[PDB]
Formats: C-alpha cells, structure tokens, sequence
C-alpha cells in the first residue's frame, strides 16, 4: 500500500 | 458525551498519556471530548486529534482488508461454502469503521472547519475531511459511492487551493495533503496519471524551496518528500 | 450476552477470523460467547480462548506499566505537580484490566473447571486461573492482596500436582504451566530461588524425555524449554 | 520482563 500521513 | 465532565486541559493531558501507552481508542475519545468543548484547537492539539483517529481507523482498515481478502477467496469457484460468517464479520468491522469516520467528519462539520480561518488550521481540517471520506470510499458499494468519492475530492481540492495560495511549497501540511490527495487519485479515483503528476510536481516544487529552511524545518519537509518519492517508485 | 443468538460453530469460526485480523477484543468476545453455550471446549477451542484473552490483557498490562512508571516519576521529589490525571488514567486502565481478569476467572469458575476431568483440559484451565490471578496481583494494593496472590499460587499448585501425576515432563501444557508458575515465584511471590529451581528442574526433566518424542512434538517442547532457559539466563 | 505463555 502507498504512503499517507 | 462521557467526557463532558472532564476539564479540557485534563482531556489533552490524558490524550498525551494514552499516546505514550499506545491506547489510541482512548486517545481518540479524549480528543473528541476536547473538541466538543467548543474552543478552537492549537497546532499541537490538531496533531493529537489526527494521530489518535489515524491509528484507530488504520487498525480497522487493516482488519477490513484481511477479512475482505478472505471473503473474496471464499467466493472464488471451487471454494467450499462456509456460510454467512465471513461476510457478517467483515460487515461488522466495516460498520465500526464507518462509525469512526462519521464521528470524525461530524467533529469537522460541527464545528471545526467553520471556525478555522488561518491556512494552517483550515487546510489541516479539510485534509482530514478528504482522508475520512477516502476511508469511507474504500469500503463503499451503494448508490452514494460516487458522492462519497466526490466529497473526498472536493475537500482535498479546497485544501489544495488554500495551501497553494497561503503556504510555501515545503510546508509539511501542504506536503502531506498532496501526498494523500495523490493516493486518492491512484487508489480511489482510478487516476494513476493524476496521482503521479501531483506527486512529482509537489516533490519538485518543495525541492526548489528547501534552501529557505532551517535545519529542523528541512527535516520535516524532506521526511514527507521521501514518502512522495516512495510512492512514485511504487507507481513507476 | 450479546453473543447469545449466534451459533457456537459461528462464534468459533469468527474467533479464528478475528485472530487472522489481529482483532483480539473481538476474538475474546466471540470465545466468551462460545464458552457460554455451556459445552466443554476442545483442545483447539481452549487455545483460541487463551490466545484471545492473553492478547487483550497483555496490551492492558503493557499500558498499565507505562502509566504506572509515569505516575511513579511524577511522585518523585523535585517533580512538578501535574494534578490527578495520571493517577486517574492509570486507575481507568487498571479497572478495565481487572474487569477482563474477572471475566476470564468467571468463565473458569462457571463452569469450565468443574467439568474438566481430563488432565489436558483441567491443567490448562487451572494454569489460566493462576495466570489471571497473577495479573490481578500485579496491580493489587488492598486488604485482599495476599489472598489474590494465594489464589494464584493455589491454582498453579493444583495444576502442577495434576500435571506431575498425569502428563509427561515434555507435555507443552505442563511446560508452559511451570514456566508461568516460575515467573509467579520470581515477580509476585518474591521467591527468586523457587523460581530458578522450578525452571531448572522443569528444563532438565523435559530434556531427559525428549528422546521419546516425534519431530513435531520435539519442536513444541523445545520451544518452551528455550523460554525456561531464557528466564534462567535473565535471573542468573 | 520474563517469558510466559
Ligand atoms: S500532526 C502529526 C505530526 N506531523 C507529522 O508527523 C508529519 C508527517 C511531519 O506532518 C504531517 C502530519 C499530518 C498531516 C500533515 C503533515
Ligand atoms: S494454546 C496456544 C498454542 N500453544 C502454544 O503456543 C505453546 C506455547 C506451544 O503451548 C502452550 C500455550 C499455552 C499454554 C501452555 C502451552
Ligand atoms: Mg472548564
Ligand atoms: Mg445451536
């Protein structure tokens, strides 16, 4: 899964 | 609200204790109580709110993905019928996740966003609005799915418009907003080219602004820039 | 009970799903519902019950330790008074932990232990009784603290007596019981020499019985023997 | 902390 903040 | 009798300052103090104890459900309950006191939140308080609910919903999302995968495999041809239990339990986790998203969206609408006039507060809350509609979109299947997706897009887009007018391209809130909106494009809106273009342009505009920063600000900005690069590497 | 309307088999199936999703509170709720159907539990079902509650209370214990440490430091001389909040929140976590322990002890007393006639079930449940009284003893300070400690000791001792008569020295339940009772001696009863003697004798008697085992049984037994050795290394 | 199972 891609990075989110 | 069960936190109605507790002082605002005590709720914030307990949210910080709950963070140290990795008790993120309690942290989120304390921060909900703090928001419901009706006063605006400081920068640090906005971070406590966002960390608490990010961790709660992040665990729900991970559990939902495990269950959805099991459910999908149970529905493949050749799989033995195991009854309604997998779907029921996935639905139970999904409903609890939707409940948390509705709670956060409710705090934003009543009344955090409408009182947020500075760019750093308003962009932060509109980013959060986009994020929690995005989590609803991840599990959505009904008549309202397109409207849920468009609610996320609209919140992200308003945040983007403000951030581009009011914040430098290295501001960590602006960067994190762009990171997450890019993920929205890739994973939710079926728009991988928009996702990649947004991540690239955000990264390059931040790079060109790093020279203005102190060492500590540089660390904050480059941390998020690395996430943008990590996604670009995953996607290209 | 909120699980009263769900089939026993469905509760077990959902407990297994909850384990895969790392949703240990749900796992424990499902297993509580299963026990409350009133039928005895199989070996696998006893493991699902124990894993679920071990993970729930293990997270509570870790949070309680973090908060208790903060509380102790706030009570050292030279520390600034921060109000009642740390004690209140430690007490909140402590009360929730005690509630979980009381729930497990209640399932054991009504009526798992009294129906458990085979050594592998009865020893397992009496071990669990010792463990949950041990977790109560970790946080106990009142008039009943000595009785809580003695309740743990008594349950562990009955389990030990049965296990020595009825199980081989490599049986993993017998080994895990001895491991945990040794920790009780060290951490709860202030009896480090008894802790070390029990761990050593258990390890050596198991070593001498390994030759009787299949490869798979050998793996199970040596796994717990390594934990006994790890504790011995910590303590000597 | 010591090992328990
Ligand atoms: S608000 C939590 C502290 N901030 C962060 O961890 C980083 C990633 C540096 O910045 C953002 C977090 C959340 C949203 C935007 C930026
Ligand atoms: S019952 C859970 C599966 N068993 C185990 O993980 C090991 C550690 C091998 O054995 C025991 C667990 C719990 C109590 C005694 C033994
Ligand atoms: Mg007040
Ligand atoms: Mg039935």
């Amino acid at each position: 899964f891609p990075a989110t903040v | 609200g069960a936190m109605g009798s507790m002082e605002r300052a005590s709720l914030i103090q307990k949210a910080k204790l709950a963070e140290q104890a990795e008790r993120y459900e309690d942290m989120a309950a304390f921060m909900k109580g703090a928001v419901e006191k009706g006063e605006e939140l400081s920068n640090e308080e906005r971070c406590l709110l966002s960390v608490a609910y990010k961790n709660v919903v992040g665990g729900q999302r991970a559990a939902w993905r495990v269950l959805s995968s099991i459910e999908q495999k149970s529905n493949e041809e050749g799989s033995e019928e195991k009854g309604p239990e997998v779907r029921e339990y996935r639905e139970k986790v999904e409903t609890e996740l939707q409940g948390v998203c509705d709670t956060v969206l409710g705090l934003l609408d009543s009344h955090l966003i409408k009182e947020a006039g500075d760019a750093e507060s308003r962009v932060f809350y509109l980013k959060m609005k986009g994020d929690y509609y995005r989590y609803l979109a991840e599990v959505a299947t009904g008549d309202d799915k397109k409207r849920i997706i468009d609610s996320a897009r609209s919140a992200y887009q308003e945040a983007m418009d403000i951030s581009k007018k009011e914040m430098p391209p290295t501001n960590p809130i602006r960067l994190g907003l762009a990171l997450n909106f890019s993920v929205f494009h890739y994973e939710i809106a079926n728009s991988p080219e928009e996702a990649i273009s947004l991540a690239k342009t955000t990264f390059d505009e931040a790079m060109a602004d790093l020279h203005t920063l102190s060492e500590d600000s540089y660390k904050d900005s480059t941390l998020i820039m690395q996430l943008l690069r990590d996604n670009l590497t995953l996607w290209t």
